[PDB]
């Protein structure tokens, strides 16, 4: 919906920052299975 | 980073190994030359 302040200005739009703030680090974790291939390549090449 | 700091220990091991062997190598070589000059005067006076 986005805030336009029709029922809020400290109410909803405060906790908006907290919900989005919780979402962002958890998204990297979900994408973490794509980082498994990057892990196998990284430590193997350096060790050689 | 753990592979890099571990690899730096091998580098420092060889750098020390080149110096430590060379110190005692020069000391034992010098001892053979030092006693040799003393024996020249011993043999010389003995012949007279």
């Amino acid at each position: 919906k986005k805030p336009e302040t029709p029922e809020e200005q400290q109410w909803l739009v405060e906790a908006q920052q907290a919900k989005q703030g919780q979402q962002d680090p958890a998204m990297v974790q979900a994408q973490g299975v794509l980082l498994q291939g990057q892990a196998e390549l990284a430590k193997a090449q350096n060790q050689t | 980073l753990s592979l890099q700091i571990d690899a730096a220990k091998v580098e420092a091991q060889n750098q020390l190994n080149a110096a430590r062997i060379a110190e005692i190598f020069n000391n034992m070589d010098l001892s053979k030359q030092s006693e040799f000059r003393e024996f020249l005067k011993t043999v010389a006076s003995f012949q007279q």
